[PDB]
């Protein structure tokens, strides 16, 4: 019954992606 | 005699151990699921003219459900009266419970 | 008629002690094997052989006894397994292509 | 190759690459086990198979230890003894003291191997208590007492690998690990009842066989399943005149330790709507009668009609044994009739395959042939519904080899991947000459399975010459010395036996004659057009169903559990059922009903002992004398004359191949009378995971309970 | 073995971080230089976590076979309360057995010396406890740790890690008779070598060390309990008056 | 199958079930605890007194003395209270079982047997007042039913039929079983092989069995009365209701039973009517493959023709009673 | 033919035709002074060509010793009677004959000893059923006791099927004296 | 009171829809390419964490979506999410307080018991529940790998370490105030001077300038 950190809308971000998943985007096996 | 718990439920859960160990094949048991889902007997017959009064049936019980009361005075007229069905064996336990509980209380340490 | 056979292992358990000896038993008849007792509901019988079974070490020992006593006999040949090497290592074989199975221990 | 090794001194000869527990079995050495099953993947969880191996500091798990060329195994050393007691002490520390209330009592591996390899007493007395877990709703058939789970993983391995139904799992960790679907779901698999037999303990029991019997009180009969065409080998456990349960017995040639749910639970349908006395329809109401004056009114009606040639018709049902086919074949012949129909639609007309060569209608690459199949084309068959245990064997080969499956027919929900080529005959001609054809042409041991459901398709003559003409074009691959890629799959236990004795309509001429008299011999799935309304109908059977509803006479026969009938399975193996009980009421053995009505119609069939009637069967087909074996077909190439020569000009109509099994649960009269199959259908439809769905037990909406089972 | 059938059934090797991370340097500096440090079979430097009852707990890398005494009061500010106020050291982490004061006096921290002392270096997570701490409570919190980390796949760990955890909470209170201590010794011997993985020894070794070096402690707590309730408890934690009070008491416990 | 042995010689119940237990225990390869050994040797001699009270007093009731019968059946009536306290049966106890005894004796019984013991000799002495020196009794048993020592052996005679012809032989002394090697007792052996010798040998055994019972009371050790192994003997009720292994062993013992290793044994004891033996073939399973009972009276009645030949019918009624004959023993 | 020893029991296995010589030697030898027959019985093994094993148990009061003698018989193959040596063996052989059908050549008055007078069958044979084939009752209409085919109000429930799927005794232990084992060849 | 079976809920039922956001699938794609193409079932662990960081906890619908992305039977995903503790199968607070109660923290510095005591009295809740305003769900955990920095309590993805009864209270309060202004969020790591794990009374080792590649074997 107490409120919980549950996403309300389908396009809501309840918790931040954080650093580790953020750096995954920058990954590219092709050398620059 | 067939006994109950303090609640009133029958102690017998139809394991059939007393039927397996009977030296004279005097016990016939048919069980199924009761309306509430409990494991209980539908038939419980003891041929008092096959039984040898060994007491094995009550040594094998895991719930003290079948006992032998101290009653030795029950000569009858017809031997049809000596085919105890589950309605008579429960009626016997209701009748004899204080004395059954007392004999169990005395002998339980040795059992 | 009597049936000479080697009892099959129970599906319920993995002990095979009772599959080791041949059993000779009598076939049930269409009438007289079991009827309901009108009084107590017990099962009455006329089959004097219903609870009798014989054990023999070999099939030919049972056949010899059956012919010695004049029984009619049907012999049932045992069903045996087919050996197949089983390897714990296969549980983790590598699939180059589509998995087509997700092994779950 | 063969490695050699010593176990307890004695040399055993086991193939290289097999596990030690397999060589211990071959060497005559009993090794305690719980997790290891011969037909399931190796799991090393139980630790009850720990043996002592030379040059190994720890005990090894024998079940997962491969055999090596020179190892020494001591299975009775003091290392082994204290290993087994220690495991038996752990397996019993949290086990519920529920042996009097457990259904596995008296047949439990935990009990027996505790008596043989454990200590006599226990050392667990914790005030903190034992583990206890909640029960799980996994469908109607299986009752769960999960406190008893010893975590062997046998059922998750069976359901995931053999049944192809991956809904059972193991959620949690450590002592709180639990077996069951995380969200309550109804285990949807026609093989799911095998989990109950596989369970070493009673944590998975059967709701029908809930608390009715103890294993010691059951008479065990080794008989045959007749609820499908595969002839599965079973054990019928009965207490007096009532069959209690039906278990699977090993036969690696047929069913391999597995039975389907229909053959395991339909036995409660053997005590519900049985015909127990003769019936005569008088003024539109069925009256009881004796045998002497029900067989009389059979004869009087027959004399009144005075039927001409082929006006007396027989329709044989799908549970009919071969003895009564041969007897009814004779009595039919002495009456001038060759009108010998079969239950299915199209069964009152001649069949597209003949019955002249045995290989025309058989599963020729025997059931064991799948174990080496490389490519398989399924035509007009949903094998998961028509032959459940066979379907599993296909998946076992598929999961371990490069097997390619293609199907022409109605798409079904398959436990193995398959290519769908089409639904009609053109989609077979286009497939057999298409990409998948070269798979059959290239792959050694190819296999074409033709469902008995195409025999009733109108285009079967075109279907059957399409298939065999491909087989004849592609021999030395389909038709080698020991292989035949042509296979017709029966779904009723009576079809192969009828074909073997020639119990079919011979010609189109006899097919068009209207009968004045129909003997429905256990026939209940007859099409209405195959019984003229005004005819005289005799029904001989054991269950009151459609057939008895229309009968003018009803004659009660025997069910397969109280006769020793001969049956032929789809592969051509001739097996014998063993009576487990006697006849109920005034019922009579089926072949004897025919033999008696021979006296009343004045043409007594010669034999009057069943030994004599088996001598007659030997004259029709000698393979019927060979028991528990398939007799190979010699003139296997002669099959072209029925399949292709007599099927040359076929009037193709283009109608698509039809499903044959609308309800896997309701296929025969025994099934339809079964309360358990009633619950299996209703639970399937409404998706109910509750064990007490139409059963005794307390519910949220039944605080009080219920005594109805099946409703 | 995973060198053949490992990850996705492919040949694989699993190696710890610190072992992998030191490979590039030993290549560029030379394995002889690595083998300079340590004893004959205990070469190299190694990273020590010095946690617990020392004044300044931290982690520092040091040569293998450093004496335990030489390490804590030189790289960590000393044990709290002084050397004489030490009680016991868990040398290699929760898995390795506890080591008392008089064994840890002249003990070298390597693979061989610790194995000789019926213990191990593990990952050298040196947990050091004071003389003013409940040692038995410390080990019961580990057997509680091992109860929660077991996968549950095999019998001797899925059942045994809970059974020993329930026993350890009793010995914490003293709710037992001293014969239970022997029963707990051979329960653990029933666990080692019978499990699929080495998490079985991981919870058997700590208990075995505690019985091996602190059995006077446990029996004292039982005696303190046996004084308070009026008699030696039954094996299992039930009080001596249990049958008198009408409870299930089998002959023997 | 153990209750079948109570009903063989139905006046000597706990020694019938002793020979079946000793036979099964020998194939089981087990040693039964000391307390049950003494319980069994005490109740085997209480049984021997019970049988001799039937045999001697019924013999004299046939011969026409009717008063000693009634006096000693009160002694019999008192000694069956001890049967009904250890078990709940006045006749068929089923008390002696393979592995010891079914239940421990109650906590005041060894005092009550000692109180009975203090006066039982006076009962023998008064029974002996009526028969031993009585000339009518003497002149109806002297020279009656005389068997030579050589013929008693050749006729398969055991017990007092063997011992009354001057052969010193008791199975208890020659193949000791239970706690008999731990007790001091004598063996009465007759001279003239007649009914008077066999009466005097039986009365002496009254006094010898009483002398054993008193010794058993003073050597009664403590400990289990049942073999301490639940794969053979049933666990206590309290264990079965509390421990997993105990309920499993309880369940399997009352449904399947214990397996006996394969083999055969012939086991004999010194039963009150002679030597009683059983031949048990075991098949390694839970049921006996073959049980054969050797009954002392069966061999005695077979030699009745050789012994009563030439005697009077009033002599033959005396020969029937001197041979300890219960026909449920003879016909099995 | 052979001899076995189990614990304190020595058994001798003899040819059926040797019955008179063997028992004479065991009766009248000064080192074999076995002058009692304790018991003669049979055991039935239908898996053998000779069904019946004849077991004799003998006692020597002189040497405080026991010996068991075993021979074999068949449905038609007779055994010598030993009532020429032991008068006590007479009724025992009547029992073996009455209960098994074995026939004892030389016996005076080999008649039934246990069964009823017109009884047909040998009850200790393993093919004989437990409740027999016939039952009796008093017929009021015939004024006598008559003999009828057997019907049982309750059929006998045979609980043999509840025997453990697992062997429970094992192979045992060999315990032969080294004086009766073959010497082993020492290496080199 | 963690359960290993699914309890049907208005916030946890299969009928509620889940889908990864039009931004997450980019993270999904990169994760998938890091494994063999047929062994995409290796990605179940990363996507369960991605699913529960978008929704709040590993719901039955979340788990079911991850099953269809990786062509798995959903029961294969239930066993994973039930095995691994970091997945939350029941809704949690905004801040999931994880206090380590294993022996090293129980002895390290001040014991963890005061730290649990401080949390309990300040948060007004017992083990395993959430606060009535639904911001803090407090549980105890096994060793978290910061033993030389005992006692330590991690909250969401950060380790507030070397804690005392006074310091853990203010670390929690500023975290409560962080729901509005991110400027007041407490810094991670340990308090009381230590940076990560160094000696608290001066550096015992690593004082001189580091040695570079100059000391390398010449043959290489
Ligand atoms: S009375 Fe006892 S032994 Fe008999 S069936 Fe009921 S519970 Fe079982
Ligand atoms: S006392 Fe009677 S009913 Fe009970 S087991 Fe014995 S014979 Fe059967
Ligand atoms: S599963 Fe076996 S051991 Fe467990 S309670 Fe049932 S019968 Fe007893
Ligand atoms: S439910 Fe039965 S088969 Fe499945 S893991 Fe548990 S014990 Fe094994
Ligand atoms: S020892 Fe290892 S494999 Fe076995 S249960 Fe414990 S963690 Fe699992
Ligand atoms: S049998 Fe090998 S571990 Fe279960
Ligand atoms: S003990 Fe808390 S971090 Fe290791």
């Amino acid at each position: 019954r107490p409120s919980f950190a549950i996403a309300r809308s389908p396009n809501e971000q309840v918790f931040p992606a954080g650093a580790f998943y953020e750096s995954i985007l920058r990954w590219n096996p092709n050398p620059v | 005699a067939l006994r109950r718990y303090p609640s009133g439920e029958e102690r017998c859960i139809a394991c059939k151990l007393c039927e397996a160990v009977c030296p004279a094949q005097a016990i016939t048991i048919e069980a199924e699921e009761r309306a509430d889902g409990s494991r209980r007997t539908t038939r419980y017959d003891i041929d008092m003219t096959k039984c040898i009064y060994c007491g094995f049936c009550q040594e094998s019980c895991p719930v003290d459900a079948i006992v032998e009361s101290p009653n030795a005075e029950y000569a009858t007229e017809t031997r049809e009266e000596l085919l105890y069905n589950k309605e008579k064996l429960l009626a016997n336990g209701d009748k004899w419970e204080p004395e059954l509980a007392a004999a169990i209380r005395a002998d339980a340490p040795y059992r | 008629t009597v049936r000479i056979y080697k009892p099959a292992k129970p599906a319920t358990q993995s002990g095979e002690k009772n599959t080791q000896l041949w059993r000779m038993d009598w076939d049930v008849l269409g009438k007289g094997h079991r009827w309901e007792n009108p009084l107590m509901g017990w099962q009455s019988s006329a089959d004097f052989m219903q609870g009798t079974h014989l054990t023999f070490k070999t099939k030919e020992d049972a056949i010899a006894f059956a012919e010695k006593q004049g029984y009619e006999y049907f012999v049932q040949e045992p069903n045996e397994r087919h050996f197949r090497p089983k390897a714990y290592a296969n549980n983790f074989l590598y699939s180059p292509g589509k998995l087509k199975h997700i092994r779950t221990k | 190759a063969e490695v050699e090794l010593t176990i307890d001194g004695k040399k055993v000869s086991i193939e290289a690459g097999s596990a030690l527990i397999q060589a211990c079995e071959k060497a005559g050495v009993v090794v305690p086990r719980y997790c290891y099953h011969e037909k399931l993947a190796i799991a090393g969880n139980c630790r009850m198979c720990l043996v002592e191996v030379e040059r190994s500091p720890k005990p090894v798990a024998s079940c997962a230890w491969p055999v090596q060329a020179g190892m020494v195994v001591k299975t009775n050393s003091p290392l082994t003894h204290k290993a087994r007691e220690g495991v038996m002490e752990f397996l019993l520390a949290n086990h519920p003291l529920d042996c009097p209330i457990c259904d596995q009592g008296g047949e439990c591996d935990l009990q027996d191997q505790s008596m043989r390899y454990g200590a006599d007493r226990g050392r667990f007395h914790e005030i903190g208590g034992k583990r206890a877990v909640e029960d799980k709703n996994i469908g109607p058939l299986i009752k769960t007492s999960m406190n008893r789970c010893i975590h062997c993983t046998r059922c998750v391995r069976f359901m995931n690998d053999i049944a192809g139904a991956p809904e059972l799992g193991s959620t949690g960790r450590g002592n709180d690990l639990q077996i069951g679907t995380y969200l309550e779901k109804n285990l949807d698999s026609e093989l799911s009842g095998n989990v109950i037999d596989l369970c070493p303990v009673g944590a998975l029991t059967s709701k029908p066989y809930a608390f009715r019997a103890r294993p010691w009180e059951l008479k065990r009969t080794e008989s045959i399943d007749v609820l499908d065409g595969l002839g599965s080998n079973i054990r019928v456990d009965s207490r007096g005149l009532e069959v209690m349960r039906i278990l699977p017995r090993l036969n690696d040639d047929v069913n391999e330790e597995w039975i389907n749910d229909k053959t395991r639970f339909a036995c409660d349908g053997l005590k519900t709507q049985r015909l127990t006395m003769p019936l005569v329809r008088r003024d539109g109401k069925f009256e009881p009668a004796t045998w002497e004056q029900a067989l009389t009114e059979i004869a009087h009606a027959y004399q009144t009609l005075a039927p001409k040639e082929n006006e007396f018709k027989v329709i044989a049902g799908q549970l009919v044994e071969v003895e009564s086919l041969v007897a009814m074949k004779d009595l039919a012949n002495r009456l001038g009739s060759e009108n010998l129909a079969l239950d299915f639609p199209g069964g009152s007309q001649p069949l597209a395959h003949g019955v002249d060569i045995r290989s025309n209608y058989l599963f020729n690459s025997k059931i064991w042939g799948i174990e080496e199949a490389d490519a398989i084309l399924l035509v007009g068959t949903n094998p998961r519904h028509e032959a459940a245990v066979l379907n599993a064997r296909i998946r076992k080969q598929w999961l371990r080899s490069d097997l390619e499956i293609a199907a022409v027919g109605q798409p079904w929900e398959s436990t193995f991947d398959y290519e769908h080529l089409g639904t009609d005959l053109a989609a077979l001609k286009n497939a057999l000459s298409g990409p998948f054809g070269e798979k059959l042409k290239k792959a050694k041991r190819p296999m074409i399975i033709v469902g008995s459901g195409v025999t009733e398709h109108p285009d079967a003559k075109a279907f059957y010459e399409t298939v065999w003409s491909f087989v004849e074009k592609n021999a030395s691959n389909f038709l080698t010395e020991e292989w035949c890629g042509y296979n017709v799959l029966q779904r009723a236990a009576s079809r192969a036996g009828a074909f073997e004795v020639g119990f079919v309509v011979p010609s189109p001429e006899v097919a068009a004659t209207k009968p004045k008299f129909v003997w429905l011999l256990g026939a209940d799935e007859f099409d209405p057009a195959d019984v003229p309304k005004d005819a005289f109908i005799v029904y001989q059977g054991h269950h009151g169903d459609r057939g008895a509803e229309i009968a003018d006479i009803v004659l009660p026969g025997a069910a397969y559990t109280e006769k020793a009938g001969t049956y032929v399975n789809t592969e051509g193996r001739v097996q014998m059922t063993r009576a487990a009980t006697g006849l109920p009421g005034a019922a009579r053995t089926d072949w004897k009903i025919i033999r008696a009505v021979s006296e009343f119609l004045g043409v007594p069939l010669p034999y009057d002992d069943v030994a004599q009637l088996r001598d007659r069967m030997a004259e029709i087909s000698p393979a019927l004398a060979a028991y528990d074996v398939v007799e190979p077909v010699a003139l296997r190439h002669l099959s072209k004359v029925q399949l292709v020569d007599q099927n040359k000009g076929a009037k193709v109509t283009g109608e698509p191949l039809k499903k044959v099994v609308e309800n896997f649960y309701f296929t025969d009269v025994i099934s339809r009378s079964s309360p358990t199959m009633a619950r299996c259908s209703a639970a399937k439809e409404t998706g109910d995971p509750r064990t007490n769905f139409m059963a005794p037990g307390m519910e949220e909406d039944r605080p009080m309970g219920q005594i109805a089972y099946g409703a | 073995f995973p060198a053949a059938v490992g990850l996705f059934g492919c040949p694989s090797t699993v190696a710890n971080v610190e072992t992998v991370s030191v490979a590039p340097t030993i290549c560029r500096r030379g394995g002889a230089w690595f083998a300079s440090f340590g004893r004959e079979r205990n070469h190299g430097t190694k990273l020590f976590c010095i946690s617990g009852h020392v004044n300044n707990p931290c982690t520092v890398e040091e040569e293998m076979s450093i004496p335990m005494r030489e390490l804590i009061e030189k790289h960590c500010g000393g044990v709290r309360g002084g050397w004489d106020n030490l009680l016991a050291v868990i040398p290699g982490g929760s898995s390795t057995p506890i080591l008392p004061k008089h064994i840890c006096d002249d003990q070298l921290m390597d693979f061989d010396a610790l194995k000789d002392s019926q213990s191990g270096l593990g990952t050298a997570a040196v947990i050091v406890m004071d003389k003013s701490t409940d040692v038995v409570r410390a080990i019961s919190r580990l057997s509680h740790f091992y109860r929660h980390e077991s996968c549950g796949q095999c019998t001797p760990c899925r059942e045994g890690s809970k059974w020993t955890d329930q026993i350890m909470k009793r010995f914490e209170k003293g709710m037992g008779r001293p014969r239970e201590i022997d029963m707990l010794q051979e329960l653990t011997k029933q666990v080692e070598g019978h499990t699929i993985c080495a998490l079985g020894e991981a919870f058997a070794w700590p208990i075995q060390g505690l019985i091996r070096h602190f059995r006077p402690e446990l029996e004292a707590r039982m005696k303190k309990f046996a004084e308070e309730t009026g008699g030696q408890a039954l094996a299992g934690g039930w009080t001596h008056d249990s049958r008198q009070k009408g409870r299930l008491v089998s002959p023997g416990m | 199958a153990l209750p079948y042995f109570d009903r063989l010689d139905y006046v000597s119940m706990m020694t019938n079930e002793q020979v079946f237990s000793l036979a099964v225990e020998k194939l089981l390869n087990i040693e039964i605890p000391p307390r049950a050994k003494f319980i069994r040797t005490m109740f085997g001699e209480i049984t021997r007194i019970l049988n001799h009270l039937m045999s001697v007093l019924s013999h004299a009731m046939d011969v026409g003395a009717l008063t000693p019968f009634l006096w000693g059946f009160e002694e019999r009536e008192k000694l069956m209270e001890f049967y009904e306290r250890v078990s709940g049966a006045r006749l068929h106890a089923a008390y002696v079982r393979p592995g010891g005894v079914h239940q421990d004796i109650p906590v005041g019984l060894l005092d009550d047997i000692y109180q009975w013991a203090t006066q039982f000799g006076d009962r023998i002495d008064e029974t002996e007042e009526m028969l031993t020196d009585n000339r009518i009794w003497i002149n109806r048993l002297k020279g009656v039913g005389v068997v030579s020592a050589a013929d008693a052996l050749n006729l398969s005679f055991t017990g007092v039929m063997l011992r009354g012809s001057g052969v010193p032989w008791d199975v208890r002394k020659s193949s000791p079983y239970d706690a008999y090697d731990q007790v001091e007792f004598d063996v009465p052996v007759g001279i003239n092989g007649d009914c008077y010798d066999r009466y005097l040998c039986r009365m002496e055994e009254f006094r010898q069995s009483l002398r054993i019972i008193h010794q058993c009371l003073n050597k009664m050790p403590a400990g289990p009365v049942r073999y301490e192994d639940y794969k053979i003997t049933p666990p206590p009720r309290a264990a079965m209701k509390e421990n997993m292994e105990a309920l499993i062993h309880h369940f399997l013992l009352f449904t399947k039973g214990y397996a006996v290793p394969p083999g055969d044994t012939y086991t004999a004891i010194e039963a009150p009517k002679g030597e009683m033996g059983v031949y048990v073939v075991s098949d390694g399973s839970e049921r006996p493959y073959r049980v054969h009972i050797r009954a002392p009276g069966f061999a005695h009645l077979s030699g009745f023709d050789h012994i009563t030949r030439g005697h009077l019918l009033a002599d033959a009624v005396a020969v029937i009673g001197t041979m300890d004959l219960v026909f449920g023993e003879v016909d099995r | 033919q052979q001899f076995s020893v189990w614990k304190d029991e020595l058994t001798i296995y003899i040819c059926p035709t040797g019955v008179i010589p063997v028992f004479s030697f065991l009766k009248y030898n000064t080192n074999a002074e076995f002058t009692q027959v304790s018991d003669i019985t049979a055991v039935d093994f239908p898996t053998r060509e000779m069904r019946f094993e004849i077991v004799y148990n003998l006692l020597s009061v002189r040497h405080n010793a026991r010996i068991r003698v075993k021979t074999y018989a068949d449905e038609v193959t007779p055994v010598p009677s030993i009532t020429s040596l032991y008068m006590g063996a007479n009724w025992y052989e009547r029992e073996v004959y009455d209960m098994f059908g074995v026939l004892f050549v030389g016996h005076p008055d080999l008649r039934r000893i246990m069964t009823d007078y017109g009884f047909e069958g040998h009850p200790l044979r393993k093919d004989f059923p437990l409740t027999g084939y016939t039952e009796i009752r008093y017929d009021e209409e015939k004024k006598r006791i008559v003999v009828e085919p057997l019907e049982l109000t309750q059929a006998f429930r045979n609980f043999e099927g509840g025997s453990s799927a697992w062997d429970q005794v094992g192979p045992g232990i060999d315990r032969t004296p080294d004086t009766f084992k073959l010497p082993t060849p020492k290496p080199e | 009171d963690t359960l290993m079976v699914h309890r049907n809920t208005p916030e946890n039922n299969p009928d509620i829809p889940f889908k990864f956001t039009p931004e997450n699938e980019k993270i999904i794609e990169q994760i998938l390419k890091r494994y063999p193409p047929q062994y995409k079932k290796a990605a179940v662990m990363p996507l369960l964490d991605l699913g529960q960081r978008q929704h709040g906890f590993c719901s039955i619908s979340v788990m079911n979506e991850v099953a269809r992305i990786l062509e798995m039977p959903p029961m294969r995903v239930y066993e994973v999410a039930s095995f691994y503790t970091m997945y939350n199968r029941t809704p949690v607070g905004k801040f999931h307080v994880q206090a380590c109660t294993t022996t090293p923290c129980q002895l390290g510095g001040c014991g963890s018991d005061a730290i649990v005591k401080a949390i309990k009295e300040h948060l007004g809740i017992n083990q395993g529940e959430t606060t009535p305003d639904g911001l803090f769900t407090f549980i105890e955990v096994e060793c978290l790998g910061a033993c030389v920095n005992a006692p330590m309590v991690q909250i969401n993805d950060d380790y507030y370490e070397d804690l005392t009864p006074e310091t853990i209270k203010q670390v929690l309060t500023a975290l409560k105030e962080s729901v509005n202004d991110v400027s007041k969020a407490p810094k991670p790591g340990p308090q009381s001077g230590r940076q990560s794990c160094e000696n608290s009374a001066g550096l015992t080792s690593l004082t001189s300038e580091p040695w570079g590649p100059e000391k390398t074997r010449p043959d290489l």
